[PDB]
């Protein structure tokens, strides 16, 4: 197989595909678009993963897939996963609270947590790279 | 006709798992349409109404919600929305996750000293302060089992001379309880509470 | 929408400082660019004393007219108005005070300290809780160096109703090392109708005694 | 140079001047009355004094000079004097609170606590009668 499909308008890399999206929309409404997407908000592993992301990414800043369930305390993709790669800017995560339960990628690539009622004006989903035989 | 929206219950999010927010309005020809709507627009879950007569000649009734335990904690805002005979412009109550610091509860469980003429019953009291925000759940507890929400009386959460908050709950006790199991204990559900959202002291009459 | 309030004296002023003062409070939830003309009168038709305007953080007006009373007047049963002349509502408003006439209970009195919080060694917070008293008005009080600590320096709850017949109410106080470590007694007054001899019981209070 | 002038309107009995006011009026309502007729409530001190009062007493009940500052709890005159004559209904005072704060005669002249907004259909005022120089 090959895995570098993707639906219109989805960037690929590696294996996934990648929407970024715009609209000043919170955290958890820029969860939702990527639902209706098919997608969920972007998780990211490998520095190479975020290199990507970086030179794609709006000045405004972005909303990650990334968050607590509160009953944690301790930072979780969306899709389940922990935090294996971690790309925090200088003095994040200012969490422990504060509060910034929800991460943020700047214009630099950086992550730093920002609250969830905050609204930013770029999302970025994810999805599995479709394969050609 | 005022209009009223209180948040869940921080054991109903995150011990139960199954919160749930009021719209509480406190009367004539009863047409009232209290209107349940999420923020994204994403379709509300079945809410369960109940209007009641209170003793003064006035109507309160009241929707409650249950929502998503995520998408609550997420940031979701949820709006009630009110049209009625004897209301002038529909009245339109909106609540939200609140935004900001943290600080969990320091909670601290007192019984009263014996007053004459009153053996077999003693008062039991809980400082439960510092913390933010001012959402918080008490409890009394007793042999396992959690004491029934009547029997004690917390206060609407003031403002310390710091940052955080502070409630009170009282509690009145028999003499049966405490000769069985001289121990009682006042439970703080909270956000910033860990680990498990709980903050607890046992208190005995006398130990 | 506008509502108005007219609050009894304070134990305290009544009973100790024998000079009784009600207030007139009244809360507009939009001013209005006129006046709102605070008028008294008491049921008897007997002259009135004279009497003693805000901007809230939230462009309300809230205005206060303080009417000095009869400390036998009040006591006796002498009933007072409040008649406020406002631009907004048809008619104007008629609020009306008097003595609370019923059953009496003196008030128990508790005084604890809290324990020792890690990282906060130099303060602690002393509580008092105040019940099965009635009728619900009740002044409470915090004493050092046997001299009173000013009002701002604590906070005390609404008189609520007990399980029974009784009332309650609760102060909370932060203190620093440096007024423990001079005297550490700190008593917590409450002046009640009911509590005798001279309206008040009082209990003591030790930071690790 | 002896004591029994009466200003008009007033019944004299032996040194004093008593008015028998009628009239719906709370307690409190009552004492004023008597400020402004320049006298005070009754303050009865004497079997004699209350005899006399129990013959003009109004059956419905009257508003007598008695209650306390509260901070006594104790029953005094609104002339100041303590109790020593006592007029008191069975079952009263029913005081202690209760309540009633303030002391009414029934129509067979005996006394019973009843609160002090309680509304009475009458009081009774007393003042000093004036004397006459002897000649
Ligand atoms: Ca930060
Ligand atoms: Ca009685």
């Amino acid at each position: 197989f090959v895995c570098n499909t993707c639906p219109e308008k989805w960037i690929n890399f590696q294996r996934k595909c990648y929407y970024f999206g715009k609209g000043t929309k919170q955290w958890v409404h820029a969860r939702y678009a990527c639902d209706d997407m098919e997608g969920q908000l972007v998780s990211i592993h490998s520095p190479e993963e975020q290199d990507f992301l970086t030179k794609h990414a709006s000045h405004t800043g972005s909303w990650i897939g990334l968050r607590n369930l509160d009953l944690k305390g301790e930072f979780i993709w969306v899709d389940g996963s922990h935090v294996d790669y971690s790309n925090w800017a200088p003095g994040e995560p200012t969490s422990r609270s504060q509060g910034e339960d929800c991460v943020m990628m700047r214009g630099s690539g950086r992550w730093n947590d920002a609250f969830c009622d905050r609204k930013l004006g770029a999302w970025v989903c994810d999805r599995l790279a479709t394969c050609t035989p | 006709v005022s209009a009223y929206l209180s948040r869940p219950s921080p054991f109903d999010l995150f011990i139960r798992k199954s919160p749930t927010i009021t719209c509480l309005v406190v009367p004539s020809k009863g047409t009232v349409q209290l209107t349940w709507s999420r923020a994204s627009g994403k379709p509300v879950q079945h809410s369960t109404r109940k209007e009641e007569k209170q003793r003064n000649g006035t109507l309160t009734v009241t929707s409650t919600l249950p929502v998503g335990t995520r998408d609550w904690i997420e940031g979701e805002t949820y709006q009630c929305r009110v049209t009625h005979p004897h209301l002038p412009r529909a009245l339109m109550r909106s609540t939200t996750k609140t935004s900001g610091p943290r600080a969990a509860p320091e909670v601290y469980a007192f019984a009263t000293p014996e007053w004459p003429g009153s053996r077999d019953k003693r008062t039991l009291a809980c400082l439960i302060q510092n913390f933010m925000p001012e959402d918080i759940s008490v409890q009394w507890l007793h042999n396992e089992v959690q004491l029934p929400d009547a029997r004690h009386s917390t206060t609407q959460p003031r403002k310390t001379k710091g940052s955080g908050f502070f409630v009170f709950s009282r509690l009145e006790v028999t003499r049966a309880e405490w000769e069985q199991k001289d121990e009682f204990i006042c439970r703080a559900v909270h956000e910033a509470a860990s680990p498990s959202q709980t903050v607890q002291r046992a208190v005995s009459v006398n130990p």
